[PDB]
C-alpha cells in the first residue's frame, strides 16, 4: 500500500529561525509520465480545516508566503520554513496522491517565546448554579510559558477538579489554562475560604487568588 | 469565491448509519474529483474516498478501511457532495471534511470545508448548563457545563468582541462535556457597557445569550 512517515513528531522554533520537517512515503511519488513528484503539504492551525501549501513537491500555491518552501523527490520530501512567525503554529501534514491518497502522520510545530508569568482569576459559583444544589469554582491561568503549570486549591486554609489548557496562541504565543473545581451546594457552604495557587516556573512565589464566602 | 460547506454531523449509536453532505459554489461542480477526509479529535487526517469527475464517468475509490461500508455521491444539478456511513463504530468518531480534489490537470486538494463532527456513542444527547464568570483589565468568562455531544460554539458580544478571546477545550467526566471561555477587556468597558456570551450546542438546538452581570 502506499505508506507516508512523517518526523520529527513535534518541534518547537523561536520565532525568526529555521524549521526544517521531513516526509516519506514507502515507494516513490515520482510520476513517469508528468515526470512529477505527486506529494502535497498542508497546513493545520489550531481548530481550522487544512490549508494547501504546496505540491508537486514544490510548487507553492498562489498566496502562501515565501517562507514556505517544499523540496525532495521519490521517496523523501521536505518542508522548510524561514523566518518562522508566531502565526505559523499548526500541525504540517504531507499527502501522496500517486496512488489514490495517504496522508503521513503530521508534525506539529510549537512556538518557542520568552517565559510569561500568568494571569490568575478566581470565580465564585454563580446564584444561577447554586440554586440548582451545585457549586463550581472557577480559576483561569491565562497567557503564561512554558505549558508546565501547577496549580492547587485550598479551602479554609488546606489542599472534583478539571484541567484544560488551550492550544497555543498563534499571535503572543502563549497558553492558558482553566481549572475548575465543582462541589455540591451543601459542601461549599460549610467553608468560608475558596483559593486557587498557581506555581510557574517564572516566579518561587506561587501566584495566589483568594474569595471568601462572607463577602460575597 | 470557493466554498465549501459540509453539515450532517452529530450523535448516532454504534451500528446506525449518517448522511454528510457538502455544498460547494464558486468552481465548475463537474470538472472536479472530489474527496472525504477524516480526523478523529487529536489525531492525523485519514482519506476516506474520491469520486472521479464528469470526463471519469463519475467512477468512486475508497480507502480499505472504509470500502463496503461507506458510500461517496454527488448531485451534478446542485453541485452537493455526499458521503453515505453504514454500520457505524467508535472509531467513526471524527470531523469529516470534503475538499475539492483532481481535475485531471492539478495534483492538490485546493479548498477544504470548515468539518462536520460525528459523534458515534450510545449517551443521550444532554444540553448545557451556562454559567458566568464574574469577578486597569477585567476577566470575565462563561462555564458550559455537563453537555454532550461536541460541539459548542462560544462567541462574545455576538463576535464583535474577538480579540483577548480564549476558549479552553472541553474536556469529558462521567459522560458529559464542560468547557469554559474567558474574555479580557478594559475595566473602564466593563459593566458600564455590555459583554455577553453567546453559546450555541447545535446537537440540542440550544442557543443561550448570558450577559456578565457585576
Ligand atoms: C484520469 C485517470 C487517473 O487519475 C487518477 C485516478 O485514479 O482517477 C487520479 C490522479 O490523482 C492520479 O493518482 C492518477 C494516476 O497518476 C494514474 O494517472 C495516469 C498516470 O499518471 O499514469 C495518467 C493518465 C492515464 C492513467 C492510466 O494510465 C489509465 O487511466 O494513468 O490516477
Ligand atoms: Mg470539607
Ligand atoms: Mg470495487
Ligand atoms: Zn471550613
Ligand atoms: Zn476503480
Amino acid at each position: 500500500d502506499i505508506v507516508m512517515s512523517q518526523s520529527p513528531s513535534s518541534l518547537a522554533v523561536s520565532a525568526g529561525e529555521k524549521v526544517t520537517m521531513s516526509c516519506k512515503s514507502s515507494q516513490s511519488l515520482l510520476n513517469s509520465r508528468t515526470r512529477k513528484n505527486y506529494l502535497a503539504w498542508y497546513q493545520q492551525k489550531p481548530g481550522q480545516s487544512p490549508k494547501l501549501l504546496i505540491y508537486w513537491a514544490s510548487t507553492r500555491e498562489s498566496g502562501v508566503p515565501d517562507r514556505f518552501t517544499g523540496s525532495g523527490s521519490g521517496t523523501d520530501f521536505t518542508l522548510t520554513i524561514t523566518s518562522v512567525q508566531a502565526e505559523d503554529l499548526a500541525v504540517y501534514y504531507c499527502k501522496q496522491s500517486y496512488n489514490l491518497r495517504t496522508f503521513g502522520g503530521g508534525t506539529k510545530l510549537e512556538i518557542k517565546r520568552a517565559d510569561a508569568a500568568p494571569t490568575v482569576s478566581i470565580f465564585p459559583p454563580s446564584s444561577e448554579q447554586l440554586t440548582s444544589g451545585g457549586a463550581s469554582v472557577v480559576c483561569f491561568l491565562n497567557n503564561f510559558y512554558p505549558k508546565d503549570i501547577n496549580v492547587k486549591w485550598k479551602i479554609d486554609g488546606s489542599e472534583g477538579v478539571l484541567n484544560s489548557w488551550t492550544d497555543q496562541d498563534s499571535k503572543d504565543s502563549t497558553y492558558s489554562m482553566s481549572s475548575t473545581l465543582t462541589l455540591t451546594k451543601d459542601e461549599y457552604e460549610r467553608h468560608n475560604s475558596y483559593t486557587c495557587e498557581a506555581t510557574h516556573k517564572t516566579s518561587t512565589s506561587p501566584i495566589v487568588k483568594s474569595f471568601n464566602r462572607n463577602e460575597c | 469565491e470557493v466554498k465549501l460547506v459540509e453539515s450532517g454531523g452529530g450523535l448516532v449509536q454504534s451500528g446506525g448509519s449518517l448522511r454528510l453532505s457538502c455544498a460547494t459554489s464558486g468552481f465548475t461542480f463537474t470538472d472536479y474529483y472530489m474527496s472525504w477526509v477524516r480526523q478523529p479529535p487529536g489525531k492525523a487526517l485519514e482519506w476516506l474516498g474520491f469520486i472521479r469527475n464528469k470526463a471519469n464517468g463519475y467512477t468512486t475509490e475508497y480507502s480499505p478501511s472504509v470500502k463496503g461500508r461507506f458510500t461517496i455521491s454527488r448531485d451534478n444539478s446542485q453541485s452537493i457532495l455526499y458521503l453515505q456511513m453504514n454500520t457505524l463504530r467508535a472509531e467513526d468518531s471524527a470531523t469529516y471534511y470534503c475538499a475539492r480534489d483532481h481535475d485531471g490537470y492539478y495534483e492538490r486538494f485546493s479548498y477544504w470545508g470548515q468539518g462536520t463532527l460525528v459523534t458515534v456513542s450510545a449517551a443521550k444527547t444532554t444540553p448545557p448548563s451556562v454559567y458566568p464568570l464574574a469577578p486597569s483589565m477585567v476577566t470575565l468568562g462563561c462555564l458550559v457545563k455537563g453537555y454532550f455531544p461536541e460541539p459548542v460554539t462560544v462567541t462574545w458580544n455576538s463576535g464583535s468582541l474577538s480579540s483577548g478571546v480564549h476558549t479552553f477545550p472541553a474536556v469529558l467526566q462521567s459522560d458529559l462535556y464542560t468547557l469554559s471561555s474567558s474574555v479580557t477587556v478594559p475595566s473602564s468597558t466593563w459593566p458600564s457597557e455590555t459583554v455577553t456570551c453567546n453559546v450555541a450546542h447545535p446537537a440540542s438546538s440550544t442557543k443561550v445569550d448570558k450577559k456578565i452581570v457585576p
